C-alpha cells in the first residue's frame, strides 16, 4: 500500500 | 487473619503487586488496600509466580507503600444490578456518583462472565427504524443487532449516538444502558442532564420510573478503570436481559477506549507487544467483552458502540479487530464532514448484514444498491473531474455526477440534538419517505432541483419547498429602504435616556484574593525526612 | 506437574519431565491445556478455555496423547467447537473416531493429478477461476467483500449436485469458522439447515470469545475432520473462514509464551502454520482410494493491500486466487470478481469441457474490456470496433453478476455464456442483461441441460440445437 | 528449586554447629577493621544504584508513597515512579548530571506537589514551582498536588458565561464558553500564540471593570518553548500589565523533560486554584504537543514500548487527565471555572496526526490557523470551515449571537463561491455579490497583533458589516473603515450594548441611525 | 531484425502473437485474412432444413 502512493505520484507527475 | 490479607510488593503506575503469604486469590478477583486516601480496588490480572499476583488499579495509586495491607475479597468486583439502578450514574466499581445516596440493590453480580452458548442465540432480523436517511437506507440497522459508528476525532460519533439515542430509545419501550467509557466528563454531564430535563431519569421518589442507567469511566479515569467499566455496563445490561428478560438499549461512547487502556496497562505486565503497539491479547479481550453483548432467547440487547479510530486509520488493529463485531457499521469520514455533509457517514463504506432483499424487501434493496452504484461511479469519476473538469466527461457522467451530488447531499440530515449550535431544526425521516425520495433522485424525476435544494432537508417534499424558496428569492433583496420602525420616534427614547437606565456596578478593587487563605509557611530549605521519619532541613552535602 | 504461574491464557508449569511437544493435559480445575514449548526449568502450556480458574500451585496432569479430534461420519451435521466437542446441543458425537490434528500431509507418491472439477454454483468462478478436486483456492479480499459469500455458494451448491451425482462422487463439506462471532456462525446454521446442506456440512466454530489455542487449533480440527473423507475415497471441502484471524490467534499465544516477534508481530513460523494445513488438501492417488480434500482459505486484506504478510503467505502457499475488491462490490458487480488478478493454477485442466470452449472466449474478451474502459472514461473518442469491445464487455460484466444464494448447477452457467458469447445477448440493453438470462434459462427447453449435463460438452449435433433454442426467447428490452 | 524445598530451608537443619560459633565469634572484629570502606545502611533513605538517561534507581527508600517528590542530596527534587522490588526507580525533575551512584535520596513525605496561592500570581516559575524571575521566594502560597483527578460528572455544570478572547474572528465565530477546552491547533507560525496573548490581555482589560468573581486569572505554560520567548512574553505580559493577573509556568527547551512534562500539571493546579474558590481561570499550554515529546522521551528512556509513530500508548491519558480539569463547577462547589487552551503544533497542515487526534476528541473544539490564509496576511488565519466551538455557542455575547449567524452563513457561502470559482473569468453578478461582501469581511474579521477589542466594539463592527455600512469602501480600506466606525459612532451606544446584553430595537434604531453619519475613507 | 527493420509491417500484430517463428506468423496473417473474410459463410444456413 505504500508502493500504489509511489505510483499515483508517478501517474499524477506525468499527467 | 494475615493470611488471606497480603501486602504491596510493587507499584508500577496502574499496576500493582501483591505478596499472598498463603492461598491466593484467584485471577479477576477483587483486591482492596487498607489505608488508601479513596477506595482503591484492585483487580487480579496474573499469578506471577512467587506467591505474588499482578494487579491493575481501579483509581489512583499515588500513595501506594510497599508494604500496604491489601484484603482479598474472595470474588471479582460485583456491582449493583437491578431495576433500582435505574436512573443513578454508577463508577467502574458500582459506586453512586450522582449523589442521590445507595443504590437500591436488587441483586449484585460479578462483572465477569462468559458469553452465552451457542444455543442460545437469536437468528431473527427485524429493522431499527433510525429517522436517519443514510442509515436506514444504505446501512440499516437490527434490532437485536451490534452496531458500529467508526470515527476518527470529530467526524461525529457522540453527535449520532446522541441522535440515535432521540430518535430510537424513546419509541423502544425497553431499559437503556449508557456505559460511558473514556468520554469526556463533560458530556456524561450533558446527558445527564438532559435525561432529566426530558424525564427518562427522574429522581427522588420518582425515581423507579427512570428508562436509563448511566455508567461512567470518563476520560480522566486511569486506565484500569476505563479497561473495566464496558464491563460494569455490559453486567447492568446482562441483568435486564437475562432476569428481567426484557429489550435493553446498550450504548456505548467509544468501546475503543477500553482497548486504549487495556494496551496501556499491558505495557506495565510485561507483555511483548503485538502490531503498531498493542497488547497480544486485543482480539481476545475484545471478542470476550463483544461476545457478552447479545441476544439471546430470553432478551435482547440492542447495541450502539462509538468506535474511535485512532489516525483516521481504518487499518489500525483494534478498529479493523472490532469491524467482525458488527452487524451495521457506520463508518464516519472526515472528507465527508469536509464537505458539510451531516452525519458524515461514508455511504461506500457503511454496511449491514440486513441489506439484503430477503430481509428488507426489495424496493428498498434495489434503491440502496443503486445508491451505492451512483455514488461508486462519481468515485470513479472524481480523479478525472479535479484534473480535467467537468468539461471533459460524457453526457452519461454529467448525468451520473449530477444525480451523484444530489444524492450526496440528499444523504445529510438536520439532527434534533444539533439544532443547538446549527440552529436549524432537525427531521425525522421515515424509512418510506427515505425509500421513495430516494428512488425519485435515482430515475431522474428530480433534476429540474438545484444541487443545494437538497442540502439538509428531511424528505422530498422539502426538497421541492426548498427549491421554490431558493428560486422565489433570487429576486427579493431589496425594499428595506424607508418605512421602517426604526426612526427616532417610533417607540424610540434617546441614547441619554437609555444611559440613565444602566445598573451601575460597584468595582470591589480587591480582588477577593486572601478571603479565607491559609498560607502554609514554605521554608527556604528543602525539608526531607531522615531515617527516623522525622522533618530535618536537607543536610548539606553532596 | 505444578503451576508456577498463570496469566493470559499461558500457564508456566514446574515438572510434567516426560511431556510431549503438543502433549495434551489437563489442569484439575478441569480446563486443559496443550504443552508447546518445553523448557528446562517449566513447560508453556496454552490453556484451552478460561485461566482464571488456574491457581499458582495447581495440579497438572499429563494425558499422555497428542491433540486429536473426533473423526467420521458422525460429525456430519454437527456443530463442534476449536476441538470436537458439540456445541449445538444435541449430545455426544455417535459413530465417530478420535485422530490427531496435526497430521503430516500425503507426499509426492500419495497423489496424483487434479482433474475432476469442483462446481462452485458461482458463475465468475466456474467460467473465469474454475477449481478442480483437490485443489485449494484463496478467497482473499477487503473487509466486507462477497468472501463468505462465495464460500457459503460453494457449500450449497454441493448439496445441490450431491442429490444428482452417484454416492461415490458426492463432495462433503467443512466449514471452519475462527474468530467469528457466535451469532455470525448461528445465521450459518440455520442457513445451512432450512436449505438442507447441514446434511453434509461440518461446522466447527471457534468464535471469538473462545481461547487463543481454540482458534489457532480449530483450522486443524476441521482439516482432521474432513481428511476423514479425504482417506476413506470420498471428497471433502474445507473451508477455513479467515486464515487471518487464525494467525492472530496463532501470535497471541507466540507472544505470550515470549517466542520472539517478527513481522508486524508475527512469529518466525507463520509461513510454516498455514503450509501444514493447506498442503493436507490433496487429491489422493487411486492406491490410496481417490479421495481428495478442496480448501477455501480466506484472508482478509486491509485497503486492497495484499502485500501484507499473511497475505503474501497464503497467496505463495495456494494454488489459486479469488480476489474480490470493494470497488467493484458497489459497482454492482457482485461477485466482486477482479477477473484480471484472479488466478487459477489448475485452470483448463479441471472445469467443465462444455464450458471450457465457452470460457476461453471470455476471458479473452474481459482481457480487451479492461483496458479501453481506461482511455473512455477520460471521454476522448470511440472507434466502432473499441466501440465493441466496450459493449460487448459489458454484456459479460452483467452476465457474470448473481444474487446472494443461488447457485446455478453448471449446465444453465454454459448455456448463458454461450448466449452471451455467441451473440445472442448483442442489442439487449445492458440493463436488464441481469433480467434477460432468467428468460434464457427459463425458456429454452429444460431437455437441452440434461444433453449438456449428460455429455459434458457441447456436441456438434448441441450448438445447432441449442443456438436454434436461443432464437425462441423471448429477450425484455430488444 | 521449588518454593516448598526453600520454605523448609527456614527449620534449622545443620546437626552441627562446629563453624556457627567459630566465625560468630570471627564475624564481629572482621567487620569492624572494615568500617573506613562501608557507606552507612540505608532503609528508610535512599542510596542512587545508578542514574542515567534521566531516570535514577533508588536502593532503599523502605516507605516512599507512589508519585512522591524525593530529594537527592544535592538539592535536585526526583518523583518515585516506580516503587519495585529491588529498588526505586525516580525520575530527575533537573539535570542527571549532578546525581552519583552512591548519593543519598531523601523522600520528603509528600506526593509531588507546587505552590498555589494568590502569591503566585505575577510570578514567573519553572515546571516544579521554583520563581525564576528572581525577585525571592513564593510568598503567600500554600503546596497542593500537581496530579488532582479532575471534577466528577455531578460537580460540573454546563458553561453559561461567555468568556471573551478580544478577537474578532474567536468572539464571533468560534466563541468560547467559560469551562471550555479550546485547541488552537494549526501548524508553525500561524499565530497560534498570539490568539492565547490576545485573550490574556483581554482578560486584564476586562478584570478592571467587572465586580471581583468575575475576573479571570490567566495562566500560561510555555513548555519546550525558547527562554528568550519566554522573557519576551513576561515583558509583554508586564509592560501591557497583565501579569497582575496572569502566573508564567515555564519548563523551556533547554530544561529537563521530566520538567517539561510535568510544566502543564504545575500550571493547572496553580489554576485550580481560582477554580477551586469561585473565581474564574484561564490557562493556555502552549504546545502541549511538546510535552508529548518530553513524555515519548522519558517513555523510550524508560524503555516502555513505543506505540504510534513512538509514542506511549498512554500519551492520551497524559493530555485527557490534563484537560479534564479544565471544568466549571456546581454552585454547591463554589461555580468557579477554568478555561484551558491546549496549543498543538501540526506538521504540513496534517490534521490526522496522533497527538493532535488525540486533543481533538478531548477539547470542546478547535481554532484551525492555516498557512495559506497567514500567508495572504489574513491574520488570524482562522479556518473557518473547520474551526467549531460547540460547548460555547449559545453561551456568548447576546448582540454578537444576533449578529454573527449572519456572518457565519455569508462566510459559509464566500467558501462555497470560492469552492466553485478559483479563477476568475466566470461572474453571476450575484456571485459577484457574495464575493464582494465576502472579501469584505474577511477583511473586517483580520485584526492586529496585541490589541484585544471589547466585545461591544466588535459587535458593532460585525454589525456594520454584515449589514450594508461598508459596501461603499472597496476592498484595502476596510481596516481604516472600521477604525473610523468605532472612532465616530457616538460612544454611549457601546455602554448601552455592554450593559443590555444585545442590541435593542431602540439600540438598533440608534446604531442604524449613527453608521450613516460615519465618514468612511473609502470615498 | 526483420520486425525492428519494418520489413513485416504488411502483416497483423495478432499474426506475432503465441506463433513459432517469422514463418509461422506469415502462416498465421494469411490463416486470420481467410478467417475474418469468410465469416459471412454461415449466415445463409443451418437455421432450417438441416442435414438432420
Ligand atoms: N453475490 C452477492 N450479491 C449480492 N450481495 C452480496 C453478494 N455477496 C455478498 N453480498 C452482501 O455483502 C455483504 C457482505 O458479504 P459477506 O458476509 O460475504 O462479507 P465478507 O466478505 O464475509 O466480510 P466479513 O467476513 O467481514 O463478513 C453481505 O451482507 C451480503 O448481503
Ligand atoms: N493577528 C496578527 N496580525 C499580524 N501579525 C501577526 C498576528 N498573529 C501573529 N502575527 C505574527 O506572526 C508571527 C507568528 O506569530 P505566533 O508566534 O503567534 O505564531 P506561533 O504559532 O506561536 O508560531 P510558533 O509556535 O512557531 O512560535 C509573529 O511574529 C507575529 O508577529
Ligand atoms: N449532525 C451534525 N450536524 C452538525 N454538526 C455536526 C453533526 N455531527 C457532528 N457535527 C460536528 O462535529 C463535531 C464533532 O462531533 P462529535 O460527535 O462531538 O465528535 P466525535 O466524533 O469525536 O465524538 C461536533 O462538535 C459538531 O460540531
Ligand atoms: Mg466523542
Ligand atoms: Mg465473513
Ligand atoms: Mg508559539
Amino acid at each position: 500500500s505504500n508502493q500504489a502512493v509511489k505510483q499515483r505520484i508517478r501517474a499524477i507527475k506525468n499527467i | 487473619p494475615a493470611i488471606d490479607a497480603g501486602y504491596v510488593s510493587q507499584v508500577i503506575g496502574p499496576v500493582v503487586d501483591v505478596r499472598f503469604d498463603g492461598e491466593l486469590p484467584s485471577i479477576l478477583s477483587s483486591l482492596e488496600v487498607e489505608g488508601h486516601s479513596v477506595r482503591l480496588v484492585l483487580e487480579v490480572a496474573q499469578h506471577m509466580g512467587d506467591n505474588t499476583v499482578r494487579c491493575i488499579a481501579m483509581d489512583s495509586t499515588d500513595g501506594l507503600v510497599r508494604g500496604q495491607k491489601v484484603v482479598d475479597t474472595g470474588s471479582p468486583i460485583k456491582v449493583p444490578v437491578g431495576r433500582g439502578t435505574l436512573g443513578r450514574i454508577m463508577n467502574v466499581i458500582g459506586e453512586p456518583v450522582d449523589e442521590q445516596g445507595p443504590i437500591d440493590a436488587a441483586d449484585i453480580w460479578s462483572i465477569h462472565r462468559e458469553a452465552p452458548e451457542f444455543t442460545e442465540q437469536s437468528t431473527e432480523q427485524e429493522i431499527l427504524v433510525t429517522g436517519i436517511k443514510v442509515v436506514d437506507l444504505l446501512a440499516p440497522y437490527q434490532r437485536g443487532g451490534k452496531i458500529g459508528l467508526f470515527g476518527g476525532a470529530g467526524v461525529g460519533k457522540t453527535v449520532l449516538i446522541m441522535e440515535l439515542i432521540n430518535n430510537v430509545a424513546k419509541a423502544h419501550g425497553g431499559f437503556s444502558v449508557f456505559a460511558g467509557v473514556g468520554e469526556r466528563t463533560r458530556e456524561g454531564n450533558d446527558l445527564y442532564r438532559e435525561m432529566i430535563e426530558s424525564g427518562v431519569i427522574k429522581l427522588g421518589a420518582e425515581r423507579g420510573n427512570s428508562k436509563c442507567t448511566l455508567v461512567y469511566g470518563q476520560m480522566n479515569e486511569p486506565p484500569g478503570a476505563r479497561a473495566r467499566v464496558a464491563l460494569t455496563g455490559l453486567t447492568v445490561a446482562e441483568y435486564f436481559r437475562d432476569i428481567e428478560g426484557q429489550d435493553v438499549l446498550l450504548f456505548v461512547d467509544n468501546i475503543f477506549r477500553f482497548t486504549q487502556a487495556n494496551s496501556e496497562v499491558s505495557a506495565l505486565l510485561g507483555r511483548i507487544p503485538s502490531a503498531v503497539g498493542y497488547q497480544p491479547t486485543l482480539a481476545t479481550d475484545l471478542g470476550g467483552l463483544q461476545e457478552r453483548i447479545t441476544t439471546t432467547t430470553k432478551g435482547s440487547i440492542t447495541s450502539v458502540q462509538a468506535v474511535y479510530v485512532p489516525a483516521d486509520d481504518l487499518t489500525d488493529p483494534a478498529p479493523a479487530t472490532t469491524f467482525a463485531h458488527l452487524d451495521a457499521t457506520t463508518v464516519l469520514s472526515r472528507s465527508i464532514a469536509e464537505l458539510g455533509i451531516y452525519p458524515a457517514v461514508d455511504p461506500l463504506d457503511s454496511t449491514s448484514r440486513m441489506l439484503n432483499p430477503n430481509v428488507i424487501g426489495a424496493e428498498h434493496y434495489n434503491v440502496a444498491r443503486g445508491v451505492q452504484k451512483v455514488l461508486q461511479d462519481y468515485k470513479n469519476l472524481q480523479d478525472i473531474i479535479a484534473i480535467l473538469g467537468m468539461d471533459e466527461l460524457s453526457e452519461e457522467d454529467k448525468l451520473t455526477v449530477a444525480r451523484a451530488r444530489k444524492i450526496q447531499r440528499f444523504l445529510s440530515q438536520p439532527f434534533q440534538v444539533a439544532e443547538v449550535f446549527t440552529g436549524t431544526p432537525g427531521k425525522y425521516v421515515d424509512l418510506a419517505d427515505t425509500i421513495s425520495g430516494f428512488q425519485g433522485v435515482l430515475t431522474g424525476k428530480y433534476d429540474d432541483l438545484p444541487e443545494m435544494a437538497f442540502y439538509m432537508v428531511g424528505d422530498i417534499k422539502e426538497v421541492k419547498e426548498k427549491a421554490d424558496k431558493m428560486a422565489k428569492d433570487i429576486a427579493s433583496r431589496k425594499e428595506a429602504d424607508n418605512k421602517k420602525v426604526s426612526e427616532e420616534l417610533k417607540d424610540i427614547p434617546s441614547l441619554d435616556k437609555l444611559v440613565s437606565e444602566i445598573k451601575e456596578v460597584v468595582i470591589e478593587e480587591d480582588d477577593g484574593l486572601e478571603e479565607d487563605f491559609k498560607a502554609e509557611a514554605l521554608s527556604s530549605e528543602t525539608v526531607v525526612l531522615n531515617e527516623e521519619g522525622k522533618s530535618v532541613p536537607l543536610p548539606k552535602k553532596n | 506437574g505444578r503451576v508456577l504461574s498463570v496469566g493470559d491464557g499461558i500457564a508456566r508449569v514446574y515438572g510434567l519431565k516426560s511431556v510431549q511437544a503438543g502433549e495434551l493435559v489437563c489442569f484439575d480445575s478441569g480446563v486443559k491445556g496443550m504443552a508447546l514449548n518445553l523448557q528446562a526449568d517449566h513447560v508453556g502450556v496454552v490453556v484451552f478455555g478460561n485461566d482464571s480458574v488456574i491457581h499458582q500451585g495447581d495440579l497438572v496432569y499429563r494425558t499422555g496423547q497428542i491433540v486429536n479430534v473426533p473423526i467420521g461420519p458422525g460429525t456430519l451435521g454437527r456443530v463442534t467447537d476449536g476441538l470436537g466437542q458439540p456445541i449445538d446441543g444435541k449430545g455426544p458425537l455417535t459413530n465417530v473416531r478420535s485422530s490427531l490434528v496435526e497430521v503430516k500431509a500425503p507426499g509426492i507418491i500419495a497423489r496424483q493429478s487434479v482433474r475432476e472439477p469442483l462446481f462452485t454454483g458461482v458463475k465468475a468462478v466456474d467460467a473465469l477461476v474454475p477449481i478442480g478436486r483437490g485443489q485449494r483456492e484463496l478467497i482473499i479480499g477487503d473487509r466486507q467483500t462477497g468472501k463468505t459469500a462465495v464460500a457459503i455458494d460453494a457449500i450449497i451448491h454441493q448439496k445441490n449436485c450431491n442429490e444428482q451425482v452417484p454416492k461415490a462422487q458426492r463432495v462433503y463439506c467443512v466449514y471452519v469458522a475462527v474468530g467469528q462471532k457466535r451469532s455470525t456462525v448461528a445465521q450459518l446454521v440455520k442457513l445451512f439447515t432450512q436449505t438442507g446442506a447441514m446434511r453434509y456440512t461440518i461446522m466447527v466454530s471457534a468464535t471469538a470469545s473462545d481461547a487463543a489455542p481454540l482458534q489457532f487449533l480449530a483450522p486443524y480440527s476441521g482439516c482432521a475432520m474432513a481428511e476423514y473423507f479425504r482417506d476413506t475415497g470420498k471428497h471433502g471441502l474445507i473451508i477455513y473462514d479467515d486464515l487471518s484471524k487464525q494467525s492472530v490467534a496463532y501470535r497471541q499465544m507466540s507472544l505470550l509464551l515470549r517466542r520472539p516477534p517478527g513481522r508486524e508481530a508475527f512469529p518466525g513460523d507463520v509461513f510454516y502454520l498455514h503450509s501444514r494445513l493447506l498442503e493436507r488438501a490433496a487429491k489422493l492417488s487411486k492406491e490410496l482410494g481417490g479421495g481428495s480434500l478442496t480448501a477455501f482459505p480466506v484472508i482478509e486484506t486491509q485497503a486492497g493491500d495484499v502485500s501484507a504478510y499473511i497475505a503474501t503467505n497464503v497467496i505463495s502457499i495456494t494454488d489459486g486466487q479469488i480476489f474480490l475488491e470493494t470497488e467493484l462490490f458497489y459497482k454492482g458487480i457482485r461477485p466482486a470478481l477482479n477477473v484480471g488478478l484472479s488466478v487459477s493454477r489448475v485452470g483448463s485442466a479441471a472445469q467443465f469441457p462444455g464450458m471450457k470452449q465457452v470460457a476461453g472466449t471470455l476471458k479473452l474478451e474481459l482481457a480487451q474490456y479492461r483496458e479501453v474502459a481506461a482511455f473512455a472514461q477520460f471521454g476522448s473518442d470511440l472507434d466502432a470496433a473499441t466501440q465493441y469491445v466496450l459493449e460487448r464487455g459489458a454484456r459479460l460484466t452483467e452476465m457474470l453478476k448473481q444474487k446472494q444464494f443461488a447457485p446455478i448447477p453448471i449446465e444453465r452457467q454454459t448455456v448463458a455464456v454461450y448466449a452471451a458469447t455467441k451473440g445472442f445477448l448483442d442489442k439487449v440493453r445492458v440493463q436488464d442483461i441481469v433480467a434477460a438470462e432468467e428468460a434464457v434459462i427459463s425458456q429454452v427447453n429444460p431437455a437441452v441441460f440434461k444433453i449438456l449435463k449428460a455429455n459434458g460438452k457441447i456436441t456438434p449435433a448441441l450448438d445447432a440445437h441449442l443456438k436454434a433454442e436461443l432464437r425462441k426467447v423471448k429477450l425484455p428490452g430488444a
